[PDB]
């Protein structure tokens, strides 16, 4: 989605908005996924 | 902290510091090798001791370098990022504590690692100098507890059921399983002396039972018992208190 010609096309950040839920490490994310 | 006689400066605490930071991040990623394993291999164990011993000389460096109350060097470690490596450092403690209490094996790699936590306790008492009533560095370091709130649990329920032990064995009621003075108590009597207690609930029955080893005889000796555990409590977790 543009974000640049904000001002002559308005964007649509309502689908671009993430939320970050977990941040995990590798060794326990993998241990995780092993389980 | 600050040469300023010559024209260029290097902040040698801070380079301290992120050598903590780097061995911490790489005993962290030893235990977590080893965290599956329930059994410790004589080499780990001995790279385990090697990275111990670094590890206290740097909190020993850091501990000289902010005692007599040199304001500068702890406001420098406040601001640093001395609090991320103490949260590992208290999350390695907390689970290798319950890890290696239950192997006879690693006895003495435990002795290592809460010498190791008392130095480090010992380097947040010399950070903790000077601090008035409501002091910045005092809120510091209880929002670094919240932040490692459940390694600091585990830890104090670690030094509590590793304490009350010695009261309990020294308790008269724990002498009418054992009236003879051989020590040489059985496993199913040292069990409904759990219970007897009351204070030891039964995940601590278990657990103490788990990491108390006895004959073929099942038949453990309290004695030997508690000297290899209870002294070491009394200790280390003066410091935490």
């Amino acid at each position: 989605e543009s974000t640049s010609n904000s001002k002559n096309v308005p964007p649509d950040l309502s689908i671009c908005t993430f939320v970050l839920e977990q941040s995990l490490s590798v060794r326990a994310l993998q241990e995780m996924l092993a389980n | 902290r600050t040469q300023t006689g010559n024209n260029t400066t290097v902040n040698i605490i801070i380079s301290t510091v992120d050598y903590l930071l780097r061995v911490q991040e790489s005993i962290s990623d030893f235990y977590w090798y080893y965290s599956g394993k329930d059994v410790i291999d004589e080499q780990g164990q001995r790279n385990f001791s090697k990275a111990i011993q670094v590890a206290k000389q740097v909190f020993n460096t850091l501990t000289e370098y902010i005692q007599g109350p040199c304001t500068g060097n702890q406001q420098s470690l406040a601001h640093s990022r001395l609090w991320d490596a103490v949260v590992g450092f208290l999350h390695v403690f907390a689970h290798m504590q319950m890890k290696l209490s239950q192997d006879s094996s690693q006895i003495e790699l435990l002795k290592e690692l809460m010498d190791l936590q008392k130095d480090m306790v010992v380097m947040l008492l010399s950070m903790l100098e000077g601090n008035v009533v409501n002091g910045t560095i005092g809120k510091q370091m209880v929002d670094m507890l919240v932040e490692s709130s459940n390694n600091v649990e585990m830890i104090l329920k670690f030094f509590d059921m590793f304490l009350k032990l010695k009261d309990l064995t020294s308790s008269d009621t724990f002498k009418e399983y054992d009236p003879d003075g051989k020590g040489v108590i059985s496993k199913r009597d040292f069990h409904k002396a759990m219970e007897s207690h009351k204070h030891y609930t039964q995940s601590e029955t278990e657990f103490l039972l788990s990491c108390a080893e006895t004959d073929e005889n099942e038949t453990l000796d309290y004695e030997e018992f508690v000297k290899r555990f209870h002294e070491p409590a009394k200790d280390i977790g003066f410091n935490v208190a």
